[PDB]
C-alpha cells in the first residue's frame, strides 16, 4: 500500500487540486495573490477539454489589470525558453500532471 | 498489404505496440492498444529529438567520419523495451515486454474475461 | 517619447507539428494527408517492421 | 599607432588567445554569438547576462560587425580579484609564530604558559617542543608542526 | 506629432525652438554624447548640456532627456526644442 | 540533405518577409548546432539580440500555450518537427 | 518601491501640505489616467490652482534631467513603478 500501491496514473487521478511550485523569484506576498487567481481561472476556463489559448487569455487579462500593463504568461506541456525579466517580476509554478505554467512581468 | 504488417507486429510475442514517424514528425500508423494520435504526437516528438541528437552526436561528438546509428534500444523499469529502427525517411518505435510482463498481461486479460463473464451472469440473473 | 506598441496574443502549441495547408483540429484534413503519405510507404513499413 | 605604452601582457595576450579561438574562422567579422562562444566553451560565466552586462555597459551593440572584439578586451578587466581561505592548522601555527612565521621558539611556549591550566605545565611543554622538533634545531617549523599535529 | 530628421538628429519637423539655437543645441548634444555615453554616467552629460545652454543662450534653461518619458511644460516663445538621437529623446525648454 | 528534410513551416508570422526568411535559416542552424532543446532557446535569443537590439523572450517546447505582449511586427511563429521557435520582443 | 527619494519642501511653515498634496495627487492621477503625458498635465494643473503658476512637472518611467528650480519648491518621489518629478521655476 502507500507509495508502492500508488501509480503515476493513480496519483494524477487521486489528486487534481495538488499545487507544486518549482521556481520562485517574485515576492511571497505577490505570489499568494497570483497563485489563487491562476488556479481559480484555469479551472473555470478548463471546460470539457482544457484549452491552452483559453487559459492564457483569462490569465493575461486578469494580470494586466492586477499589476502592470505588459504582463506575459505562457503555459505548455513541455518547453525550453530564455526570458529577460525585471527583478521580482517572474513566478514559475507547474500544476499536478503535465501542466507547466510560466508568468513574468515585462 | 500495409495493414498486414501491423497485424504481424502484434502477432510477434512480447510486442505491445508499433508507432511509425515521418520526417516531418506526423505519426503514420500506431497500435490500437496504445493511445492513437495523442500518444503518437507525444512519442514522435521525443524520438525525433533523441534520434536527431544521437545521429548528430555520433558524427561529431565521437569524432568518427561516416558513422550512422542503425538501431537504438532503451531498456527501462519493468518490461518496457523501445527498439527504434529508421527505414528511408520513416522511423518507428516498438514497445515489447519480457516473459514475466507477458505473463502478467495474460493474467490481466484472463481476469478481465472473468469479470465480463460475471457481469453477464449477473445480467442473466436480473433478467430471470 | 513614443511608446512601442504592445500587442497581446494567446496561442496553443499543444497540437503536434503539421503542414500549414493541413488543419490539426480537423479530422478530414489529417486523414487525407496520412493516406497521401502511404502512396514508397508500403515497402518501408514491412521492411521496418 | 602606439605611443610609449607598456601595459600588461598577460591579459593582452589572453584576449588574443580566446579571440582567435572562435575567430579562427577568419571571417574578419564578429557577431554577438561568437563573443559568448568562448565563455560558453570554457564556461567562464554562468549566463550570457554577465558578459552582456559589462558589454552593454560599454555603450551599445548590434547584430554583427567586428567591434564585438571589445567583449574580450574588457572581459579580461572584469576578472577582478580572488580571494579565499583554506585550512585552520596554518592559523594555529601563526598564533604561536609571532614573528609572523614558523621560526623562533620557547617564547611561544611561554605565551601558552601564561594562564595555562594544562597538565605537565612546563615539563610537558618542553617534551612537546622536543617531539615537534625532528631535526634537532630547537624549533618546530611548519612541516614538523603539520607532521606533529597529523 | 510628425517627427523630422535634421542634421542627423530626429526632432519635431515644425521646430518650437529658433532655427539658429536649435541647430547649435543639437550639435552640442551630439558632441557631448560622442564623448560621454548616455548609458554610463548619464547624469553628468545632461548637467554639462544645461551649463552650456546658459553660456550661449538666455539663462534658466531646463533640460530633461530619457529613453522613455512623457511631459507637458510652459515655455517662452521659440524656447522649446525636442529631438530624438538614436533611441534617446532630448527635450529642453528655456524659462 | 537534413536541411531539405526538416522543411520548417511558420504557422503564424507577424514580421517582414525578408526578416522571416533569415529566421528560418537561423532556426535550422540552431537545431543542428544545439545538442539539447534548452541550448536551442538560448542560441536563438543570443543571435536575435546581436542582430536586433532589444529584449527578446524565446520559449520552445513539444506542447505549450502562450499569450504574450510583444512589440508589433516583432513576433514570428514557426514550427519545425515537435519544436516551436517563438520570439517576441517586448519594450 | 521608492526606496530613495529627494525631498526639498518647507516644514511647519504652513506650506507642509505641498509635500502631502504631491504624494496624494500623484497616486490618484497615475492610476486613473494611465498615460505618461496625461500624468504631467494633471499634476501641473492641480498644483497650479493651489500654489499659483510657473510649475513644471515631467513624468517618465526612465529618464535623466538637470534643471534649475526655486528653493523649497522641488520634490522628487516615486509613485509605484512610475517616477514623477515636479518643481516650480519663476
Amino acid at each position: 500500500k502507500a507509495v508502492t500501491d500508488m501509480d503515476i496514473n493513480e496519483l494524477r487521478k487521486l489528486m487534481i487540486g495538488k499545487a507544486i511550485i518549482n521556481s520562485s523569484d517574485m515576492q511571497g506576498d505577490l505570489l499568494q495573490e497570483a497563485q489563487d487567481v491562476i488556479q481559480s481561472g484555469i479551472e473555470n476556463n478548463s471546460a470539457p477539454v482544457l484549452n491552452i489559448e483559453a487559459a492564457c487569455k483569462y490569465i493575461k487579462e486578469n494580470l494586466d489589470k492586477k499589476f502592470g500593463p505588459t504582463w506575459q504568461c505562457i503555459i505548455g506541456e513541455g518547453y525550453a525558453y530564455d526570458v529577460t525579466v525585471q527583478n521580482n517580476t517572474l513566478l514559475f509554478m507547474f500544476y499536478n500532471g503535465n501542466l507547466a505554467v510560466l508568468i513574468f512581468k515585462s | 498489404n500495409a495493414d498486414d504488417q501491423l497485424k504481424q507486429l502484434s502477432a510477434l510475442e512480447g510486442a505491445n505496440g508499433y508507432v511509425i514517424f515521418n520526417e516531418s514528425g506526423i505519426p503514420l500508423k500506431r497500435h490500437e492498444k496504445s493511445i492513437s494520435h495523442e500518444k503518437a504526437v507525444h512519442i514522435a516528438a521525443l524520438v525525433s529529438d533523441l534520434w536527431n541528437v544521437s545521429k548528430k552526436v555520433i558524427q561529431r561528438d565521437l569524432k568518427t567520419p561516416e558513422n550512422d546509428i542503425e538501431v537504438i534500444r532503451l531498456r527501462t523499469k519493468h518490461s518496457y523495451e523501445y527498439i527504434i529502427t529508421q527505414s528511408g525517411d520513416f522511423t518507428m518505435l516498438a514497445i515489447q515486454l519480457c516473459g514475466k510482463a507477458i505473463e502478467e498481461a495474460k493474467k490481466a486479460a484472463a481476469a478481465a474475461a472473468a469479470a465480463a463473464v460475471v457481469q453477464e451472469e449477473n445480467k442473466e440473473k436480473e433478467k430471470k | 517619447t513614443e511608446r512601442v506598441k504592445t500587442g497581446d496574443r494567446g496561442m496553443s502549441h499543444k497540437e503536434g507539428g503539421w503542414p500549414g495547408n493541413v488543419d490539426p483540429n480537423e479530422a478530414q484534413e489529417t486523414g487525407r494527408f496520412k493516406k497521401r503519405i502511404e502512396k514508397s510507404f508500403p515497402q518501408a513499413v514491412k521492411d521496418l517492421k | 599607432m602606439a605611443s610609449e605604452v607598456m601595459n600588461l601582457s598577460e591579459e593582452d595576450i589572453q584576449f588574443c588567445q580566446k579571440a582567435f579561438s572562435d575567430y579562427d574562422e577568419d571571417g574578419l567579422g564578429a557577431i554577438k554569438v561568437s563573443d559568448l562562444k568562448l565563455a560558453l566553451e570554457n564556461i567562464g560565466c554562468s549566463l550570457s547576462e554577465n558578459d552582456l552586462f559589462k558589454m552593454i555597459s560599454e555603450v551599445d551593440e548590434k547584430n554583427t560587425g567586428l567591434i564585438k572584439f571589445s567583449d574580450f578586451l574588457n572581459i579580461y578587466y572584469k576578472q577582478k580579484y580572488a580571494n579565499l581561505g583554506d585550512d585552520d592548522q596554518d592559523l594555529v601555527d601563526a598564533f604561536v609564530a609571532m614573528g609572523g612565521n614558523a621560526d623562533t621558539t620557547g617564547s611561544v611556549d611561554a605565551n601558552r604558559l601564561i594562564q595555562i591550566v594544562k597538565e605537565e605545565f612546563e615539563m610537558t611543554i618542553d617534551i612537546v617542543g622536543l617531539i615537534r622538533e625532528i631535526d634537532k634545531d630547537g624549533s618546530g617549523e611548519i612541516e614538523y608542526e603539520e607532521f606533529k599535529l597529523l | 506629432q510628425q517627427y523630422k530628421t535634421f542634421m542627423g538628429a530626429r526632432v519635431l519637423w515644425p521646430p518650437e525652438c529658433a532655427d539658429d539655437i536649435l541647430e547649435g543645441a543639437i550639435r552640442e548634444t551630439q558632441d557631448a554624447l560622442k564623448k560621454f555615453e548616455i548609458a554610463r554616467e548619464g547624469q553628468k552629460i545632461a548637467e554639462h548640456l544645461k551649463k552650456y545652454m546658459d553660456d550661449h543662450f538666455d539663462p534658466y534653461w531646463h533640460v530633461f532627456f530619457g529613453k522613455n518619458f512623457g511631459c507637458q511644460a510652459v515655455h517662452n516663445k521659440n524656447r522649446f526644442i525636442y529631438f530624438y538621437i538614436e533611441k534617446t529623446a532630448f527635450l529642453m525648454y528655456q524659462t | 540533405s537534413h536541411l531539405d528534410k526538416v522543411q520548417p513551416v511558420i504557422k503564424n508570422s507577424d514580421m517582414s518577409v525578408e526578416m522571416q526568411k533569415e529566421v528560418e535559416e537561423v532556426a535550422k542552424k540552431a537545431i543542428d548546432y544545439c545538442n539539447t532543446d534548452k541550448e536551442i532557446a538560448t542560441f536563438i535569443k543570443d543571435d536575435f539580440r546581436s542582430r536586433y537590439h532589444g529584449t527578446w523572450h524565446c520559449i520552445v517546447g513539444r506542447n505549450f500555450g502562450s499569450f504574450v505582449t510583444f512589440e508589433r511586427s516583432y513576433y514570428i511563429y514557426l514550427y519545425v518537427g515537435q519544436l516551436a521557435i517563438l520570439l517576441f520582443k517586448t519594450g | 518601491h521608492a526606496n530613495e527619494q529627494i525631498i526639498d519642501m518647507p516644514e511647519n511653515s504652513e506650506m507642509k501640505s505641498m509635500k502631502n498634496d504631491a504624494f496624494s495627487q500623484a497616486k490618484f492621477a497615475v492610476e486613473n489616467y494611465k498615460f505618461e503625458n496625461k500624468i504631467s498635465s494633471h499634476i501641473k494643473k492641480f498644483f497650479d490652482e493651489k500654489y499659483g503658476p510657473n510649475w513644471h512637472c515631467v513624468v517618465g518611467k526612465h529618464f535623466n534631467a538637470y534643471v534649475s528650480y526655486d528653493s523649497k519648491n522641488f520634490i522628487f518621489f516615486y509613485e509605484g513603478q512610475l517616477a514623477i518629478l515636479l518643481y516650480r521655476k519663476g
